[PDB]
Formats: C-alpha cells, structure tokens, sequence
RNA sequence: CUGCUGAUAAGGUCUUCAAAA
RNA sequence: AUUGGGCGUAAAGCAAGCGCAGGCGGAUUGAAAAGUCUGGUGUUAAAGGCAGCUGCUUAACAGUUGUAUGCAUUGGAAACUAUUAAUCUAGAGUGUGGUAGGGAGUUUUGGAAUUUCAUGUGGAGCGGUGAAAUGCGUAGAUAUAUGAAGGAACACCAGUGGCGAAGGCGAAAACUUAGGCCAUUACUGACGCUUAGGCUUGAAAGUGUGGGGAGCAAAUAGGAUUAGAUACCCUAGUAGUCCACACCGUAAACGAUAGAUACUAGCUGUCGGGGCGAUCCCCUCGGUAGUGAAGUUAACACAUUAAGUAUCUCGCCUGG
C-alpha cells in the first residue's frame, strides 16, 4: 500500500492511539494511520478481537527499518459508531497499578478495561478469570 | 417525510429523500419537479407526463428572458458587515 | 495542577478561625502566660455601660457593657433583657453570641445565674432568660 | 462649531397561593 | 479537588529569553528483576470495628467464634516503567543547494521644516480666542528673497504588510553580526520538551558624571473663564526630551490566552521559498488575516495560528 503523507505520532502510546480513535469517532473519520510499536500493536488485536474496530493492518516500509498501523472503525449502516468514549488511566508521571482485588469493572460490564498484567494486554473479563492483575491503561466503552 | 433538489450547498441531514440534481437551471428544475408530479398523477390515475416517456415526448424547451451557463456570480454585493470606530 | 507540583509543594488547607477568641484564653496568673483552652462560657467584671444605635436599618438603644473577663481581655457584650442592674461595677457571666445590629459586640449575658438578676415578668421562652417557673 | 452649565437628608410598601374546578 | 477544581472577559500564564539540578521522553533485540502481579511462611499484643450466637424480663451491656492492613523472607511471572549491553531513523541537530527580510551594534553622508543671526524691499499692525486679554511691533514687527549656524525627528514609499523571544525596528551607505523558510539519494544516531534556583535582555518616566540644547514642555509667572480655578484656553518657561558611560527593572510589558507534541469540515485573501514558464492564474511547503460546521463555553465568543480531543513540564488562584 502507497501513502503520500508524512506520518508521526506522540511520544505516549497509549494516548496517541486514544486521540486518534476519539478524533475519527467525533469527525466520522473511517479510517486512520499511526506509527507502530508493539503495545499498540497488541492493544488493537484485542481491541478488533472485542469488536470495537473493523481491520487493523501493519505495514513496514521497503527497507524493513519504519513500521505504520493503519485500521478502521467499525460504523453501523446509519454511521453511528460502535466506542462512544476512550479514558486512559495510567499516564506518563502517574502509572496505576491494581491487583486482582480492585480490578475495575467498566460500566457495569458493557465496556471492556485494558489491563497489560504479564502475558501482554488483556481484558478486564479474562484477568479476572485469570486471577492476576497489572498495570491498566485505557478504559473503552 | 420531505424530498428535496439539494444542489450540493444543501445540508444533508435535515432532508430524507435527498435527490442530488441541479437547482438553477430552469430545463433541469422543470424535468425532476415534472417527474416527481408524474409519480403522483401514475398513482392517482391519469396518463403520465414525462416518465416511462421517449424523447420525442421528453424534449424540452429553455425559458427566455453558446451553451447554457450555470455559474454563480455577484460575489461584488458580499461586503464585510458595517464596523470600525 | 500536575503531580509533580503536587509532591514540591503540597495543598495547604485554608485556617479556621473562631468567633468568640475571647473565651479561649486562660491566663495562669502565677507564671502569668495565657494559654489557648477552649471554655463554653466565661466570668467577667463589667466596667462601663450604657446604650448603642443599631447600624444601618434598625433604630433602637441597646444596652451594652465593656466587660473584662477573669483574663485580661476586655469585651463588649450586649445584656440581653429589657431592664438590667448593671450598675457600671458587677460579676457578670457571658456565653457566645453575635448581635447583628451593633458592630464589635461578639457576646452575650447569660441572665439570672449570678449577681446579675433575672428576667421577671416573663413567661415564654423564660428558660433561656433565667427565669423562675410562675406554678 | 465649539461661553458657562454645580448639587438633590434617612428607612421603607406592593404579591397573597394553586391545592382545583 | 490523588480519587475530585480552575487561570480570554469572574481570584489566577511570571515582560521575554539562555538554561544546570529535577520531572517526562522515538522504534527493535538480549540479560538481570529495582518498581508491578502472584504462591508459601513469620508477624502485625489484648481490648475496639463488622458478621454470627449465648446471658442478663428484651435492650444498653457482658461474654464467645469468625473476620483485615502493612512489613520481612523465600519461590515464580516478564506485558509496562527503571538499569545495563547493543542496533535503526522517523524526533532534534550538522553539512551542501536555493532565499526573503525597517533583526542588532559601530562609523560616515543627505534633504525638507522650525528657530536664531546677517543683508535687501515694506510700512501698521502681528499673535491669540467661544470672545478677548497678557505678549511681540515706528529701536521698522508679520510678510517676502538670499545666506550662515546648530539641534531633533526621518513626508511620499507605508500596506484588508515584513522581521525578532519580548520591549522594539521605516532618509542613504559601509563594516561587524543574529535568527528564520524551502528541497535534501549526505552525516551524527534520541543528542529532545519543560525548567525550581541562576544568568541575559527589558517602552516611558527617574538617578549620577560629562557634553548638547532647534522645537516641545512637568514645576513656575501672568492673562482669561469661573461662585472659587492651585484645571480645561492663551502668552512666556527650568528640569526633561538628545549623545557617551554607569544604574533603576516597572507598564492595559495585552492575543488580558506559558511552552512542546499528535489528531479534527470547509470557503475567501495576502506574504516567502519550490514546480511550470509573459503578467495574471494552477499545485506543494510554511508565515500572517477574515468567514465558518462538528466540538467547547455561564454567555460573549474560540473554532486547524483553538478557548476542541489528550499527554508532559513550569508558574499561579482559593470571598470583599
Ligand atoms: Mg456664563
Ligand atoms: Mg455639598
Ligand atoms: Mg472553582
Ligand atoms: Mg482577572
Ligand atoms: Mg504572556
Ligand atoms: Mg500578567
Ligand atoms: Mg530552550
Ligand atoms: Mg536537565
Ligand atoms: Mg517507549
Ligand atoms: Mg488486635
Ligand atoms: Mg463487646
Ligand atoms: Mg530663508
Ligand atoms: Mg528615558
Ligand atoms: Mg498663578
Ligand atoms: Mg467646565
Ligand atoms: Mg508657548
Ligand atoms: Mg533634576
Ligand atoms: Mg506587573
Ligand atoms: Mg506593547
Ligand atoms: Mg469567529
Ligand atoms: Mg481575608
């Protein structure tokens, strides 16, 4: 795939992609690209595997040194989106860290928490299940 | 339920059944106003006028009063709003 | 503001500040310091009395008294009654209080309890003026 | 077409109510 | 107001910059495991709290059983932060090539105009105001022509404009010098953002020493107006305004809006570089403006140069 644009992104990772997601729902915006690191990588796997995005789609440039993520959102027939707010917990400065004790339960159980525990990102449904928590990063609903 | 000409300075959300056309040009008016009133006058029951029509019966002519030019000008009588002390 | 102006420099919390300071100092008079004890109510002496005008609305002459308490501050406490027997040198006792229309006056006389009599002739509310149930 | 031109004691009403027809 | 607030107009963004320490910080690999999560163990005195029960005529109360929190040690987890060992170019710099500027300092030069002086013509007023009067004038004023001296400021160009971080920068030239924009198949390889304390600059007024002084003019004197006028008007007028060297360090120092970074409709101008080659106009990258939806706001309004969606750092606010 060819682009045309340059292409940057924040220095923090998880709030980049949360501007970016919040900006295209607000705007009607489709479809966006953003440089890739790996946690946001993971993020977007189980963001797509829980249903709040259409495709995500890495790509590296010809010399394999630059990687990009592009995906889409997920609009409905009317163009309603499917994520209706994005709030990240653990900023830079500040990082949460919960045990299992006090893992959140976003919105009664209708939108999901990100939890990156030990085994890369997780949802707040199976750390439970698992019975270890971590640090948590976002909350989507 | 409303229908509407929109012609493309038109805001989409208040109108249902958008129908993009053209709005200045008195042959296009006449044909797409002619053709919803055909719709109408098929469902109460009288012969149509220019729908499921040949040419010969869709020929139009162009009001008085090259080719034809749609373009918007008078962008002269848009001055800046009185101001300034 | 951000955490890191936070953890410099904390939130400081507004002080709280009474509104009758004059009953809460308790003078030793042996080594003569003064102490903050919080006291309900407190003996005075009385010094000088007379009458005062209400501030802006109200137009009356209410009786007052500069009273200096059992410390060496000096009050000035309105009698709450009609008639007294004030009489310029007495052994009163005030409780809190704060009358609207004179301004400085941050005290009340709790009537009929000590030298200064009660209030006869009453018999609503007599309770909180000291006096007697008629039976 | 630009002269001059200063001040006005204190406190005060006036909305009772919609429950309802 | 960590959970849980704000700083355009209501209290609150330092006047602006260079910035040490601190806080935060691009992408990938390996190790360890300081933060983080989890298992075992020891302990966290009793009483108190919560749940259950018994006994006092029930209760209050008494008794009894269960019931957490933190620390330490040991055993695992390696996603994220920190440490260490390295690679990469996309952030930031450097080089080469295009290039616009009233950016700054030092030294020279120029022309209008005012004033004074000199020399001719001339003869009763000039000046000033709402109206006049102080004032200047037959010792020849105002006016007119020529010349000389000196000081300060630089018409027109001049803008629905340019430069700097802010204050600020506009007659001409030389020398020294600061930053910025565009394109980079080049180089270093995270070297970056913010910045308590510190340093640098900072309108005008004011100070000290020495120069300079044409015009203007605080203080001051007089004439008017006025009930009064220590003011508005007029006639004079010192400091000052000007230069060099040292201080002062405040302004409605205002976009009443700190800096940096990423994203979010459009339309109309204008300025610079680059692509094409008459101008004009088209495209790209930036600067500076107007209008304007989503979005925000108590409202006014802001609206890709945000007061919108968010992050980082600093400063500041807590009724009069
Ligand atoms: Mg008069
Ligand atoms: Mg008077
Ligand atoms: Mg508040
Ligand atoms: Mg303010
Ligand atoms: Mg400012
Ligand atoms: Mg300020
Ligand atoms: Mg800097
Ligand atoms: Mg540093
Ligand atoms: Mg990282
Ligand atoms: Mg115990
Ligand atoms: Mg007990
Ligand atoms: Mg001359
Ligand atoms: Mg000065
Ligand atoms: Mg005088
Ligand atoms: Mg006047
Ligand atoms: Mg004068
Ligand atoms: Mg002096
Ligand atoms: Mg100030
Ligand atoms: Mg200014
Ligand atoms: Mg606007
Ligand atoms: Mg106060």
């Amino acid at each position: 795939i060819t682009t045309t644009k340059p292409i940057k992104a924040h220095f923090d990772p998880v709030a980049d992609l949360l501007t970016k997601i919040n900006n295209a729902r607000k705007a009607k915006l489709m479809t966006v690209t953003t440089i890739a690191s790996k946690l946001k990588i993971a993020i977007l796997e189980i963001l797509v595997k829980e249903g709040y995005l259409a495709n995500f789609q890495v790509l590296e440039n010809k010399s394999k040194t630059k990687r990009i993520v592009t995906f889409n959102l997920k609009y409905t027939q009317r163009r309603i989106p499917s994520i209706n707010g994005v709030k990240q917990i653990s900023k830079p400065g500040l990082r949460i860290y919960r045990p299992f004790e006090k893992l959140p339960l976003v919105l009664n159980g209708l939108g999901i928490a990100i939890i990156s525990t030990s085994d890369g990102v997780m949802t707040d449904k199976v750390a439970r299940l698992k019975k270890i928590g971590g640090e948590i990063l976002a909350y989507v609903w | 339920p409303v229908v509407a000409l929109c012609n493309t300075n038109t805001n989409p959300e208040l109108v249902d059944f958008i129908i993009p056309a053209n709005n200045h040009q008195p042959q296009s008016t006449c044909l797409l106003m002619n053709l919803l009133a055909d719709a109408v006058a098929e469902a109460k029951a009288m012969p149509t006028m220019f729908a499921y029509k040949p040419d010969e019966e869709i020929q139009i002519e162009i009001p008085q009063k090259k080719q034809i030019t749609s373009q918007r000008l008078n962008i002269t009588r848009n001055p800046e709003v009185l101001t300034r002390e | 503001a951000t955490i890191a102006q936070l953890i410099r420099k904390p939130r400081k919390k507004k002080k709280v500040k009474s509104k009758s300071p004059a009953l809460h100092y308790n003078l030793n008079l042996l080594n003569k310091k003064v102490t903050n004890v919080y006291s309900p109510l407190k003996r005075g002496v009385c010094t000088r009395v007379g009458t005062m005008t209400p501030k802006k609305p109200n137009s009356a002459l209410r009786k007052y008294a500069k009273v200096r308490l059992t410390n060496g501050f000096e009050v000035l406490t309105y009698i709450p009654g009609e008639g007294h027997n004030l009489q310029e040198h007495s052994v009163t006792l005030l409780r809190g209080g704060r009358v609207k229309d004179l301004p400085g006056v941050r005290y009340h006389i709790v009537r009929g309890t000590l030298d200064t009599v009660g209030v006869e002739k009453r018999r609503q509310q007599r309770s909180a003026y000291g006096a007697k149930k008629p039976k």
